[PDB]
């Protein structure tokens, strides 16, 4: 079909990030069988293969950011890889790693559409830049170097200099913001972006929330949405095993949810999973728990509603 | 879990030139590990903080390398005051490893060991015990085997050493050899022998003593 | 009154599901006390007993169905007993069990009321056939030997010639659905069943869904309730201790929110709790979870309201 | 500010309640670090410290309720230290202990604004009297001694001759009601106490629910409102570490959405976290969780939202 | 988890005046804890349910005090027989300790041991076992120290003690001192030594037997 | 859990007529319990799955019964190549016990066990170790007990045996009699006894040797 015809591209990234584990992002994702759980419905998968990251040795940090460099060449090389994945006409299913490499996953996107709205569905609003930061890590800014708006607000950073900002403050939807920082708030309430936070799901209801993003985005032309999803945005007692956990998130229902009625536009053009740590489990059972509910909302993004599909020829013969 | 592994065990370098360690990983920790100076007695003290970059306040020679499995600790410029136990801890991986140690001796001539032995006193005696310690002193390096023996048959099991740090001055060692008998063992046998072996010894040093000889 | 006037029938039977143990079905939920916390409130409980359930030797299967002839056994003996307790004019309180049971726990209900209506609370369709079935399991086939419209898609089964299909397709309303087979979802969109899976649910909420039912229902003409209420339905982090369970249930708020606006029509007339499975808890704490549970279903069902209940007296004497 | 300027009154005080441990009750959430927690944003935290209360020896007990005097003793030394801090202009943010404390911590708010409102967070009501209890505890008895419309129905128990009725039945919201007494249940029916009990919670949602409280509280006209959280009120997966929990209760994320909405009227004029027992939580995880759920509610009530905090001053400098 | 001290460890009062006892809490419990009567092979009757107010079917005497650290239970009638293990016990912080018990003994003057001694059966050695018991009958109080011998030199890890309860007449105390040989080491010495002490016992009470001799 | 008990621990059938085995729960499996062939040094190849209906592969003749307590395993047409170990599964309770062991083993007229014995090798004495294997071959059933002796006064703790599987051809068993001593035991003594007994011998088969003999 036109949707549910996905190219995985595999990007075991981590330095964005300090809690070293999420590595093992598209390993742990691909050996609890996400190929094969997309190839009972009609999904053209085909295997784009894990990217060759290299290991810039000198790698000098900036005043607060840090491993700048690594983070820029992973985004290049990522970006390449979907702008590639782009031009065979498939939906760019990137599945890391850490928020860093969505620089690319979403520039790389851009090179072929665009006009895309990035739903940018996680516990944090991702948008510090390198003069506002506090960590310093740069799983905290990939939005803050795509925004159109913020060109001058960016220093030059090392190694982020193919970075071209793709895409305006109006065509971004945040769902799940629980935990921002003053820096961030102030940028998401100046340039006046659309989000979602808790408190806004808490009171209008997960549907109400999901009809007011596709008719924000959607609703004047139809356009390649690009999910950019979190695994931290869900609530930990469903995905312990992620780097930054921030209590009280969206559940499991409303995750499925989102992606079934993102699903249900036909306009789905790009997929990131991010911040999949499998080495934070405190038991394997948590790592289990979160591998399967990551591989549910994927697979709820390519057509698995949990109503329940069927192959249109007659079953009662 | 991963183990790291530190290929130098022990070390002795004089005074003066490169001492570079090395910590190898069983796993990519990619440039997210430390170093670090336990002297002894005292609290580990941080040499690097991510591979390089020489953290806060260390002087002018304890630069390092990695990315990503097999790390160096370069020390360019000795200076004797940095004798210590070196560590070397993973951070981006749970649990949390550290190194074996490092113990960067002082490297000089190899001195030969003084080796001196004492009955129990007769206080001792007067008491029911009976501790027969063999004292070596100021000897370099550390390896001594020392043989107690039952007026030539050997002893097990009531045997303890304890070696000092390295002398600041001489840079030696010292070991006494605390042999524990009651006081009946004690007055079965008289010939208590202190069988020492040093690499200075190309015999190996035997010192003894009869019972109430002195 | 005319509601809460309940006579239990107990039905330790297990040969429809894999995993045995669901046998100690009403002695569990007995032994937790399930006719003593009804008798506080004005319940004339009067128990009928476990069921003696044969074993006959010769069970042999069908094509993939298995365990054809006990099933159909007990369903016929199971409604015998149904419409024995319903021609004394009580709520045929059944508790299992399996869901194969069903079969006859709403065939018994049949021969007294032949206009019943019944709220499928469920994860799963339990609609597959004979003939579209993967598992064979009779726990998974109770609904298409109940459906009038499934007439001629039925081969004859041994032990099921006693079954006459009862109620109709639009007289049936299932809430919870999030694990259908593909020819369970086909047949669900050919024969056009109200089905209210979780995407619904997380939509409109369990008010607007309960709403839904009991105006699809009830909204035409006054007539008996009969819930058939799973206990894998509910998420797994409520009952463990189930056969199938799936995760992303309805939340043990939603499932005391249905059971009260199904008791506050007063036309409810018949409940079933299946699928309790005391041995697979993986701790004795997880059994414990599951069966208070499944007792305070019940006992909202029959007036136990969360907001309150007092006697008609003044207490302020 | 107006709000947000705090007065923090400790109350370690226990004999209300069985279950002895709720004196670490203000240790606890100080030693968590609510202060510090409170001084990021702009908030005048001023400690007037914990208690003292005194141990009356011959605390001979009425019919059913036990120890009165040293309850008695114990609230009316908590309005006066209410009173105190409300004549500094501060929110009496009061910390326990347990429920028997706020019948002194409304009647010194009360001593300073007679026109309060109440917005009673617990799963109970709390509504029972001397003459209707079942325990005897004064946990359980606050309420009744605060009502206007309840005098002449309450004995004149010891210690507590001193108290007030102050506020009145339309002037108190129930929210999260899911464990009611009869006695309790008939109280409420009889004065038509505006209350929002777990039937209502699901039906609405939270949104609706804090919508409708707030229009019931502060529609007719702007008042000082007094939050008296309850713990257990939450959901017992939330905080576990509580006295008498009860489960199916509000959801961490509506707990957060109710004191935000409570926050953004800036009418807040008292809060009240009680019945927090760290002696109770089966591992000290439990505890923690319990812990930093209460601290989070009361940041959310001071001016901590979801989306984000920002000072006003530009940050892109 | 909150350890609950009593001071008086045991306690001999006669049937007469006031027995008051101690219960000390390593926090502050206040006014939440109870007393119990734990009869020796009985159920413990419970006595003070929350530091006063006399539960439910107490005669007329045992009030207690408290509030909140170190309680008081008065036994004001004494009344013999309430001579009973008694332990107080925390309620309100889990987990839920007791006390250590407060064994109320009788209070005569003090009774001198019988000391007697028995060889094991010649039945015995038809077995291969010799089981040589000393029964000491009739003393109080109940420190007694058994010394067994061989011949002189002391035995150990063979010696069993079985105390009774005190007597509800005399109020005394009884007891074996049960030790068991071999057969082979019972034929290899003769005379069989219990070396009994009690305070009434200036010398230590020394009964023996040789083998074979009766 | 529920402990599966079956009824022949061993068995002996010449191939030939039915070997109904047995297999008892201690619960209502009810006709959800299995069957299997482990060969010895095999993997457990599974006869029926649940109570009857022959799974997948099986000749003519495991047919069996159940429901739903005590079952059934017959093996009606015995065919010598079944000479297997037998285990039932019980599968629909949790945790999934298996059976004991039903191991069928060959049924011939009782042989003799050639009963020899072979001292330590000289070269063993040069090691400093001294082991005492008897050996004894071709005897049918497996039960014999070996007694070794210090000429003639028991041996214990150090007897190691080593039991075959039934042999294809006769049908019979071999044990090795691992004794395993010291050189200084061993020189110590001379007549080491194999004390072995079988039900063919009507008297206790004693194989010996003196040290040095040979």
């Amino acid at each position: 079909a036109k949707s549910r015809t996905i190219g995985i591209i595999g990007a075991p990234f981590s330095k964005g990030q300090p809690r070293g584990g999420v590595e093992e992002g598209p390993t742990v994702l691909r050996k609890a069988g996400l190929l094969e759980k997309l190839k009972e419905q009609e999904c053209d998968v085909k295997d784009y293969g894990d990217l060759p990251f290299a290991d810039i040795p000198n790698d000098s940090p900036f005043q607060i950011v840090k491993n700048p460099r690594s983070v820029g060449k992973a985004s290049e090389q990522l970006a390449g890889k979907v702008a590639e994945v782009k031009k065979n006409g498939r939906i760019s299913l990137v599945l890391g790693g850490d928020h860093s490499l969505a620089i690319g996953s979403i520039s790389g996107h851009a090179r072929v559409h665009p006009d895309l709205g990035v739903i940018w569905v996680d516990a944090h609003t991702d948008i510090n830049t390198p003069l506002t930061t506090t960590s310093g890590n740069l799983h905290g800014q990939p939005v803050s170097f795509l925004l159109k708006e913020l060109k001058g607000k960016i220093p030059d950073v090392p190694g982020f200099s193919w970075v071209t900002p793709c895409i305006s403050a109006k065509d971004i939807v945040y769902i799940g913001l629980r935990d921002v920082d003053p820096g961030e708030h102030y940028i998401l309430k100046t340039l006046g972006i659309k989000y979602f936070s808790m408190t806004e799901v808490d009171r209008l209801g997960i549907g109400k929330v999901m009809e007011e993003t596709l008719s924000y985005l959607l609703g004047r032309k139809k356009r390649p949405i690009h999910l950019s999803f979190d695994v931290d945005g869900l609530d930990p007692s469903f995905t312990p095993a992620t780097g930054t956990p921030v209590v009280g998130g969206l559940t499991y229902r409303e995750g499925l949810y989102i992606t079934e009625e993102i699903y249900k536009t036909g306009l789905l053009s790009g997929l990131d999973i991010m911040e999949v740590n499998p080495s934070l489990g405190k038991t394997p059972e948590e790592v289990t728990r979160t591998v399967n509910t990551a591989v549910a909302i994927t697979l709820a993004c390519f057509g698995l509603a949990r109503e329940g599909n069927h192959k249109p020829i007659d079953y009662l013969n | 879990e991963i183990v790291m592994t530190q290929s130098p065990a022990t070390l002795s370098l004089s005074p003066g030139e490169r001492a570079t360690l090395s910590c190898r990983a069983s796993q990519s920790v990619s440039s997210y590990l430390a170093w670090y100076q336990q002297k002894p007695g005292q609290a580990p003290r941080l040499l690097i903080y991510d591979a390089s970059n020489r953290a806060t306040g260390i002087p002018a020679r304890f630069s390092g390398s990695g990315s990503g499995t097999d790390f160096t600790l370069t020390i360019s410029s000795l200076e004797p005051e940095d004798f210590a136990v070196y560590y070397c801890q993973q951070h981006s991986l749970l649990p949390r490893t550290f190194g074996g140690g490092t113990k960067v001796e002082i490297k000089r001539a190899d001195a030969a060991p003084t080796v001196s032995i004492f009955p129990p006193s007769s206080e001792q005696l007067t008491s029911g015990g009976a501790s027969v310690v063999c004292f070596l002193n100021n000897f370099y390096p550390k390896d001594i085997n020392v043989k107690w023996k039952i007026d030539g048959s050997e002893r097990q099991n009531g045997v303890l050493n304890s070696w000092t740090d390295q002398d600041s001055k001489d840079s030696t060692y010292s070991m006494s050899s605390t042999l524990t008998l009651t006081k009946d063992e004690y007055e079965r046998h008289n010939s208590y022998t202190c069988e020492a072996t040093h690499k200075t010894s190309t015999s190996p040093i035997v010192k003894s003593f009869n019972r109430n000889e002195c």
